[PDB]
C-alpha cells in the first residue's frame, strides 16, 4: 500500500499544494507538444 | 415429523412449501431442472434428516415386541400374512417375468427426456435422474405423458368439458357408478349411505380438505365415504375405486370382527382397481353416454395403453423396492450405517434412477416416503398391481369376450358379477390361494395376464426402441448428473422450449410493428427537418425505448446455456442485452441528453473568417480542403474546424464515456469497447486485426513514401521532410482518411488520360434515376432480387436541399412494410456518386435478401459484411472494362500506364484508409478501457496518428483541444472498426466471386458482370443473415472461415 | 459395502472385475479361507485353555 508513503510526505504535500495555489501553478503539462528547441 | 415438514427458498420468505399441494404440483408441472432439483433435494433433506434416530429406535422396539410375540422379526410378521414359505422367491420370479416391459418403457422415457433436457444432464446409457419424471419418488410417470405422447396428432382422451356440458352434478356420478355396480346383479346398497355420507368438498367448517379414503361406520349396518368431488375423469375413476372398496366392506358383514380384512392385504386394492380399469376405458364411456363414439384406431389404443403403462408399469419396481429395503432393515442386514447405501442400491438396481445430488449417510432418503415413518407395509401395492390384471383377465374370459383386454369392460356381465361376489363373500375366512384358484384357475400369482394386457404397447415400444437403437437399461451405472450450478438463487430462470418459443414469436410480432413505426418516424424527420417532425421522432424513440426495456427484462428471466435450440437461443441472447435501457431513468435521461447535445453541437458548429462570409463543414470546408493547394488556407480550415468541433465536444465526452461504460457494465460486459467488440463474436478480434494490419503495412509504407515525395516536390522542402511524417492537412481530406483529392498531384503517368473522361462527359446525361436503374439492372443480371417499384413510385433520392437544413449523409433505411426500402443521399455528377450509389444498392439488396428471417435476426452477420457487399460490386463497376461498357469513358486500354493510374486511384481510396479505420476504434477502445484518461485524450490520439498513419500535427496541439471530436463518428457512438473489417473482407469477396466466375489473370481487371454462379453463391451466403455466425458466411463465400 | 473399497476409475457393465481374481475362472470355493481363519483362532483359544 502507499498509505505509509503518503503519510510520510503529508506536510510537504500540504505545503506544496498551498504554494502552487498561491503561485497559480497548474499541475501537469497542458502543452505536451512543447519542446525547448521549437525548430 | 413427516406431516409438519416444509422446504422454502434461501430468501427466507414468510411462506415455506409443503409436500401437498405445493411440492407435488411443482414436481408434476415445472419442467425446470434447477427448480425440480431444488424441490426434490429440499423435501428429501427436510423429511429425512430429522427422522433417522427415531426410525432406528422404532426398529429396535418393534423387533423386540415381535420377537417376544414369537416371530423372528417385524418383517417376518409382515410376510406372515400372505401365508407362503417361499413368498420372496415367488415375488422375485414374478418381477423377473415383468422386467423387459419396464426396461423398454424406461429406455423410451429416457430417450424422450434426453431430447428434452439435453445430453449434459441425461445419459443415454445410464440411469435417469430421480427427479425429472412424474412424482417425487418416481413411483408413477403420468405427469411425464405430456412430453412422451406416441402420436400427438390425435387429441388425448382426457377431457373435463364434456362432463360439464352434459350438466353432470357433483354427486350424480356416484349414482351412475352405483347403477353400473347394480348392472351385474351387485350393489345391495344400504339406504343409510346417501342420508349418512357426504361426497363433496367442505362447504362449511374446517374439515379435511381432500383425501382418498373411505372410512366405514361399521356397526354391521352402516358405512361411509369421506371424499371430495370434481368433474375430472380421474375423480370418476377414484370414485369407482372407493365404491369397490365399499363393496368389499359390504360382502363380509356376516363374518366375525377379526375376519373382516379381505384375504391378502392386496386384495382390497385389487378389487378397487379392477373396476377402475373396467371403467376408464373409452368404449365404456361411449356406451354409458359420456362419449359420442369409439375411436377404433390403432393410434388411440397405443396412446391410451402408454398412458396406462406410465402408472401401472413404472410402479412395479417400487413397492418391491420399498419392502425389500424395509425387510433388510428389520433383518439386521442393513444397520443404521447403511440405510441410504442399501436404499439407493435398490433404487438404482430395480428402478434404474440415480440421485440428482450426492447423497451420504447423513441423509435418510427412505424416510421421505410416506409409508416408512407412518408404518404401513408396501408390498400390498405390488401384489395388488399384479393381481388386478389377473382379476380383469379372469372376469373377461368369464364374460364371454375373448378379444383385446383393453376395451373389455364387465358392464352387463352377470356371470362376472357372480364370480366377483363369490370371491368377495369370504374375507380371510379361507387362505387366499384357494380363492384365487376358484376365481382365476391357479393358486399362485401370475404375471402372464399383465403381459397380455400390455402386449400391443409392448410390441410398439420394442419396435420403436429397435428403430431408435438404444440399450435397454443402465449398462453404465455409477453415472450421476452434474450439478446445474445449484447454488440456490438461479432456480427461477425458466428453461422451457415452449415458453421460449412463445416469447420469441410475441417479440417478433410486436417488434415488427414498433420498429416499422420508428423507421417511418425517422424517415419523416430526416426527409423534412421542417414541419416539426422531431416531436413524432421523440415519441417513436420513447416507444422503442420502453418496448426494449420491457422485453429485455422479460427475456432476462429466461436462460441461454440451458436452451436446447440454436435460433431461439440466439434470439434470447440478443434480446437479453439492453443497449442503453439498462441504466436507471435519471442516468438514461442524462445519457440521451449528452448524446443529443454532442450530435447537435457537431452538426451546427461552423468556422470562418472574421470578414463575415462564413462556411460550414459540408460542402464548404470539405471543398476548401479538397480543391485548395496552399499551406495557409488548408491550415486555416484544418485548425478552425478542429478548434470548433473538438473544443465544443470536449466538455461532453468524459461524461458520455462514464455513462456508456456504466451501461455496458450493467449489460454484463466489462467495457463499452468490449460491448462493441462483442458484435463480432470472436474473443480474439484484436489479435486478428493487428495481424491483418501488420500484413498490410508494407503497401501503405510504400504508398506513403511515394505520396510524401510528390508532396515534397510540389509544396517544397520547408513544409515537407523526405524522412518524416507528412502533415495531416495536406492530403486533400479533412481527416486524411482518403488521399483521393491529391491524385492530380501524385499521378504516376500523366500521359494516360483514361479516367478524366468520365466526369468530363457526364454532362451529356446520366440522370440519377437512370443510373440507379442501371445499377439495379446490373444487380438483376448478376442473378439477384429485383427492386420493388415503390423505390421509384414512392421513394426519392434527389434531395440537395428539399426544404431541410441537415448536412448530407450516405445512409440506408429499412422497414418491414411488406416490401419497402428507401435511401437518402446528396447527388452530385461524378464517379464517386456512382460508387456510393452502388454501395447503397448493395445495402438495400442485403435488406431484401434476409426478408423471411425474424426481425431480431435482420443483421448482416458481423457489421462488416453489410458495408462489404455494396463495395464488392462497386469494385467491379469501377474497372475500365465496365466503364467502357455502359459508356462511362471514351476508350480504355490494357497498357501499363492506364492500369497503374487506375490502381493508384484505388490505392489512394482504400490503402490510405486502412490505418485510419483501425486507428479510430483503437483509440476509442483504449479510452473506454480506462487506459487513456481525460488529461491525454489528444496526446494518445496523435501518438496513434503518428504510429499508424504516419501524420504529424500541422500546429502544436495542446491539452484541451480534443482533435478526435472533429470526426463525425466519435460524438455519435458509431463503431468504426466495421470499416476496417469491410475493407479487408470486400477484396476476399471479390477474389472469390471472380474465381467462381473464372476471369483467370489479374484480379483488378476481373468483372463480375454476367456471373450467375457468383451471384447465386453470394445470395446463398447472404440469405443466412445474422442467424449463423460470420465464419460460416465467410466459408460459403470464400472457402475459408478467416479474414 | 464389506471392504470399504472404491474403484479408481469409472467402471461399467462392459467390464468384468470379478474375473481378475484367480479363483473365479479357475473355479474354486473361497469361503473355506474365511472359515479356516476363524477356526484356527477358535482352536488356538481352546487348546491354550486346555
Ligand atoms: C358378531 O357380533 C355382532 C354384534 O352382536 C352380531 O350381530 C348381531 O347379531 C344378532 C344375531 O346374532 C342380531 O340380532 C338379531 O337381529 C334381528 C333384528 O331384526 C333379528 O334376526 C333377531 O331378532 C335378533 O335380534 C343383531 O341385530 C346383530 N347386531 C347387534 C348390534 O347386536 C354378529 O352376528 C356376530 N357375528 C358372528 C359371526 O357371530
Ligand atoms: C342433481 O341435479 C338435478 C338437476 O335437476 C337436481 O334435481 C334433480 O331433478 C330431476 C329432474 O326433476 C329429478 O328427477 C331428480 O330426482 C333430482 N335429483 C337428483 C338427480 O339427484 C338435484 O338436486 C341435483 N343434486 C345435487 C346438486 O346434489
Ligand atoms: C377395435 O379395433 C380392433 C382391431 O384394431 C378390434 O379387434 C377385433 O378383435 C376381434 C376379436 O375376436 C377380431 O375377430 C377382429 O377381427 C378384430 N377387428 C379388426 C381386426 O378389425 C376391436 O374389436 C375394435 N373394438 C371396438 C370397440 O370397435
Ligand atoms: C427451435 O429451432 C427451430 C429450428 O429453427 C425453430 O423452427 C423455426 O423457427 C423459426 C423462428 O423464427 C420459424 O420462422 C420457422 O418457421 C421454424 N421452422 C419450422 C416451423 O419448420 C423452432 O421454432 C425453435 N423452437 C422450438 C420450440 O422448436
Ligand atoms: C464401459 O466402460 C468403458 C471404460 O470406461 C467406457 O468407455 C469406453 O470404452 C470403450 C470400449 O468399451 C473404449 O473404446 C472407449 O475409448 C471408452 N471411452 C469413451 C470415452 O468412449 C464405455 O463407454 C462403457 N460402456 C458402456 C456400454 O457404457
Amino acid at each position: 500500500s502507499a498509505s505509509a508513503m503518503l503519510s510520510y510526505f503529508k506536510p510537504l504535500l500540504d505545503w506544496l499544494r498551498t504554494e502552487n495555489e498561491l503561485h497559480g501553478e497548474k499541475l501537469g503539462w497542458p502543452q505536451y507538444n512543447w519542446t525547448p528547441n521549437s525548430a | 415429523i413427516y406431516s409438519t415438514a416444509k422446504v422454502c427458498l434461501p430468501n427466507k420468505t414468510a411462506t415455506c412449501w409443503s409436500l401437498d399441494p405445493d411440492l407435488t404440483n411443482i414436481l408434476a408441472s415445472s419442467r425446470s431442472y434447477a427448480m425440480l432439483l431444488f424441490a426434490w433435494e429440499g423435501w428429501h433433506n427436510a423429511a429425512g434428516i430429522p427422522l433417522k434416530p427415531l426410525y432406528e429406535d422404532f426398529t429396535a422396539l418393534s423387533n423386540e415386541a415381535y420377537k417376544q410375540d414369537g416371530f423372528t422379526d417385524t418383517g417376518a410378521y409382515w410376510r406372515s400374512w400372505y401365508n407362503s414359505p417361499t413368498f420372496e422367491d415367488d415375488l422375485e420370479h414374478l418381477y423377473q417375468q415383468l422386467e423387459p416391459l419396464y426396461l423398454n418403457l424406461h429406455a423410451f422415457v429416457r430417450r424422450a427426456l434426453h431430447r428434452r433436457y439435453g445430453d449434459r444432464y441425461i445419459n443415454l446409457r445410464g440411469p435417469i435422474p430421480a427427479h425429472l419424471l412424474g412424482d417425487m419418488w418416481a413411483q408413477s410417470w403420468e405427469n411425464i405423458y405430456d412430453m412422451v405422447v406416441p402420436f400427438p396428432d390425435k387429441p388425448n382422451l382426457d377431457v373435463t368439458s364434456t362432463m360439464l356440458q352434459q350438466g353432470w352434478n357433483a354427486t350424480h356420478m356416484f349414482r351412475v357408478a352405483e347403477e353400473f355396480f347394480t348392472s351385474l346383479e351387485l350393489s345391495p346398497m344400504p339406504p343409510e349411505f346417501w342420508e349418512g355420507s357426504m361426497l363433496e368438498k367442505p362447504a362449511d367448517g374446517r374439515e379435511v380438505v381432500c383425501h382418498a379414503s373411505a372410512w366405514d361406520f361399521y356397526n354391521r349396518k352402516d358405512f361411509r365415504i369421506k371424499q371430495c368431488t370434481r368433474v375430472t375423469m380421474d375423480q370418476l375413476s377414484t370414485v369407482h375405486h372407493e365404491m369397490g372398496h365399499i363393496q368389499y366392506y359390504l360382502q363380509y358383514k356376516d363374518l366375525p370382527v377379526s375376519l373382516r380384512r379381505g384375504a391378502n392385504p392386496g386384495f382390497h386394492e385389487a378389487i378397487g382397481d379392477v373396476l377402475a380399469l373396467s371403467v376408464s376405458t373409452p368404449e365404456h364411456l361411449h356406451k354409458i353416454g359420456l362419449l359420442d363414439r369409439v375411436t377404433n384406431d390403432t393410434e388411440s389404443d397405443i396412446n391410451y395403453l402408454l398412458k396406462m403403462a406410465l402408472e401401472k408399469i413404472a410402479f412395479l419396481p417400487f413397492g418391491y423396492l420399498v419392502d425389500q429395503w424395509r425387510w433388510g432393515v428389520f433383518s439386521g442386514r442393513t444397520p443404521p450405517s447403511r440405510y441410504n447405501f442399501d436404499w439407493w442400491y435398490l433404487r438404482t438396481k430395480y428402478q434404474g434412477i440415480c440421485p440428482p445430488v450426492t447423497r451420504n449417510e447423513t441423509h435418510f432418503d427412505a424416510g421421505a416416503k410416506f409409508h416408512v415413518p407412518n408404518v404401513t407395509p408396501y408390498i400390498r401395492y405390488f401384489v395388488s398391481f399384479v393381481l388386478q390384471f389377473q382379476f380383469h383377465e379372469a372376469l373377461c374370459k368369464e364374460a364371454g369376450y375373448e378379444g383385446p383386454l383393453h376395451q373389455c369392460d364387465i358392464y352387463r356381465s352377470t356371470k362376472a358379477g357372480a364370480k366377483l361376489r363369490k370371491v368377495l363373500q369370504a374375507g380371510s375366512s379361507r387362505p387366499w390361494q384357494e380363492v384365487l384358484k376358484d376365481m382365476v384357475g391357479l393358486d399362485a400369482l401370475d404375471a402372464q395376464p399383465l403381459l397380455k394386457y400390455f402386449q400391443p404397447v409392448t410390441q410398439w415400444l420394442q419396435e420403436q426402441n429397435q428403430q431408435n437403437g438404444e440399450v435397454l437399461g443402465w449398462p453404465e451405472y455409477q453415472w450421476h448428473p452434474p450439478l446445474p450450478d445449484n447454488y440456490p438463487e438461479g432456480i427461477d430462470l425458466v428453461t422451457d422450449e415452449a415458453e421460449a418459443s412463445k416469447f420469441v414469436e410475441e417479440y417478433d410480432r410486436t417488434s415488427q410493428v414498433v420498429w416499422n413505426e420508428y423507421a417511418e418516424a425517422n424517415w419523416n424527420y430526416n426527409t423534412n427537418i421542417t414541419t416539426e417532425t422531431s416531436k413524432i421522432l421523440l415519441q417513436k424513440n420513447m416507444q422503442i425505448a420502453n418496448h426494449t426495456l420491457k422485453y429485455g427484462t422479460q427475456a432476462r428471466k429466461f436462460d441461454v446455456n440451458q436452451l436446447q435450440n440454436t435460433t431461439i437461443k440466439r434470439i434470447i441472447k440478443k434480446v437479453q442485452d439492453l443497449e442503453r435501457a439498462a441504466l436507471p431513468a435519471q442516468e438514461l435521461e442524462e445519457y440521451n441528453k449528452i448524446l443529443l447535445d454532442m450530435e447537435t453541437t457537431y452538426s451546427v458548429a461552423t468556422v470562418c473568417h472574421p470578414n463575415g462570409s462564413c462556411l460550414q463543414l459540408e460542402p464548404d470546408l470539405t471543398n476548401v480542403m479538397a480543391t485548395s493547394r496552399k499551406y495557409e488556407d488548408l491550415l486555416w480550415a484544418w485548425e478552425g474546424w478542429r478548434d470548433k468541433a473538438g473544443r465544443a465536444i470536449l466538455q461532453f465526452y468524459p461524461k458520455y464515456v462514464e455513462l456508456i461504460n456504466q451501461a455496458a457494465r450493467l449489460n454484463g460486459y466489462v467495457d463499452a469497447g468490449d460491448s462493441w467488440r462483442s458484435m463480432y463474436e470472436t474473443p480474439s478480434l484484436e489479435q486478428d486485426l493487428e495481424r491483418l494490419f501488420q500484413e498490410l503495412q508494407p503497401l501503405y509504407l510504400n504508398l506513403h513514401a511515394y505520396v510524401r515525395r510528390a508532396l515534397h516536390r510540389h509544396y517544397g522542402a520547408q513544409h515537407i521532410n523526405l524522412e518524416g511524417p507528412i502533415p495531416a492537412h495536406l492530403l486533400g481530406n479533412m481527416w486524411a482518411q482518403t488521399w483521393s483529392n491529391i491524385y492530380d498531384l501524385v499521378v504516376p503517368f500523366p500521359s494516360a488520360p483514361s479516367m478524366d473522361t468520365t466526369e468530363a462527359m457526364l454532362k451529356q446525361g446520366w440522370t440519377p434515376r437512370r443510373m440507379f436503374k442501371e445499377a439495379d439492372d446490373f444487380f438483376t443480371s448478376l442473378g439477384l432480387l429485383p427492386v420493388p417499384p415503390e423505390f421509384w413510385n414512392k421513394s426519392m433520392l434527389e434531395k440537395p436541399t428539399d426544404g431541410r437544413e441537415v448536412v448530407c449523409h450516405a445512409s440506408a433505411w429499412d422497414f418491414y412494410n411488406g416490401k419497402d426500402f428507401r435511401i437518402k443521399q446528396c447527388t452530385t455528377v461524378n464517379l464517386e456518386d456512382l460508387v456510393v450509389a452502388h454501395h447503397e444498392m448493395g445495402h438495400i439488396q442485403y435488406f431484401m435478401q434476409y426478408k423471411d428471417l425474424p426481425v431480431a435476426l435482420r443483421e448482416g452477420a458481423n457489421p462488416g459484411f453489410h458495408e462489404a457487399i455494396g463495395d464488392v460490386l462497386a469494385l467491379s463497376v469501377s474497372t475500365p472494362k465496365h466503364l467502357h461498357s455502359l459508356n462511362l469513358l471514351s476508350s480504355e486500354g490494357g497498357s501499363d500506364e492506364h492500369d497503374i493510374n487506375f490502381l493508384m486511384k484505388m490505392a489512394l481510396d482504400k490503402i490510405a484508409f486502412i490505418p485510419f479505420s483501425y486507428l479510430v476504434d483503437q483509440w476509442r477502445w483504449r479510452v473506454f478501457d480506462g487506459s487513456i484518461t481525460k488529461e491525454n485524450y489528444n496526446q494518445e490520439w496523435w501518438s496513434l496518428r503518428l504510429k499508424y498513419q504516419g501524420l504529424c500535427p500541422p500546429v502544436p496541439r495542446t491539452q484541451g483541444d480534443f482533435d478526435p471530436g472533429a470526426k463525425f463518428h466519435i460524438p455519435s457512438s458509431v463503431p468504426y472498426i466495421r470499416y476496417f473489417v469491410s475493407f479487408i473482407i470486400q477484396f476476399q469477396f471479390h477474389e472469390a466471386l471472380c474465381q467462381a466466375a473464372g476471369h483467370t489473370g489479374p484480379l483488378h481487371k476481373c468483372d463480375i458482370y454476367q456471373s450467375k454462379e457468383a451471384g447465386q453463391r453470394l445470395a446463398t451466403a447472404m440469405k443466412l443473415g445474422f442467424s449463423r455466425p460470420w465464419p460460416e458466411a465467410m466459408q460459403l463465400i470464400t472457402g475459408q472461415p478467416n479474414m
